[PDB]
């Protein structure tokens, strides 16, 4: 029998026990808790270390700010 | 009397196969996980770099 012995008794015996008993709860569990955390953790370094980010990609035509300058040529 | 019916060879036969003829083929599963592990990151090498590669062609276009 592999009924219970808790969580809350010892936590990491308790994970061992998951895993040889019920690895469909665990090892889902596992694949989605690795997700948030190495996406908390793993984005400072990625800046830091591999590469930086890229440039912003323009939505529309960019406007400056200028104020309509004297343009010549083709008038006629 | 006894002649001409069938018999055992004098030698007796060999012996046969009766058991479970069960190899245990294959590797161990921490190579398949392993293996596994190692195809996907190589797959999301490949994937990735071609995903930004496409965003720098959006860009050109």
């Amino acid at each position: 029998i592999n009924a219970n012995p808790g969580f809350w008794n010892g936590p990491f015996r308790y994970l061992r026990w998951s895993a040889h008993n019920r690895p469909h709860l665990f090892f889902a569990f596992a694949i989605g808790i690795a997700g948030p955390v190495a996406a908390l953790t793993l984005t400072p370094l990625r800046r830091k270390y591999l590469y930086p980010d890229h440039s912003p990609l323009p939505q529309s035509y960019p406007l400056p700010q200028r104020a309509r300058e004297g343009l010549t040529g083709f008038d006629d | 009397p006894s002649v001409g019916q069938d018999l055992p060879p004098v030698g007796g036969y060999e012996p046969v196969q009766w058991r479970r003829n069960l190899p245990a083929r294959g590797f161990r599963p921490l190579v398949y996980l392993a293996a596994l592990c190692g195809i996907c990151g190589y797959g999301f090498y490949r994937a990735l770099g071609g995903i930004q590669e496409r965003r720098e062609l959006k860009r050109e276009k």
